[PDB]
């Protein structure tokens, strides 16, 4: 699955 | 047993959490076949360490639907607000 940088 | 939460997370200076899921994002680690958005990791004495947790499933952002949003669509919306994030998230309690 795809995870996102920390926002 | 799951139930709709609503928490504000104030940008100190960001919301102090990753995400993955969305359409055409491959998936998750919680429900493989729910292809929504759901927190991953929470930054300790961040800005969300009291308010949210991994597994929690956000389906709505400042009035934004977050149902059958794109993954990328997400982690945008997410980085354009500027200051509180009102979010709606569904959580198991």
């Amino acid at each position: 699955y795809y995870e996102s940088g920390w926002l | 047993g799951s139930m709709e939460i609503r928490v504000r997370v104030e940008k100190d200076p960001e919301l102090g959490f990753r995400i993955a899921g969305g359409v055409g994002g491959r998936g998750n680690p919680f429900r493989p076949d729910d292809d929504g958005i759901f927190v991953t990791r929470v930054q300790p004495e961040g800005p969300a360490s009291k308010l949210l947790q991994p597994g929690d499933k956000i389906i709505q952002a400042n009035g934004y639907s977050f149902i059958n949003i794109e993954h990328g669509q997400a982690i945008s919306l997410l980085k354009t607000f500027q200051n509180t994030v009102e979010l709606i998230i569904v959580r198991e309690v």
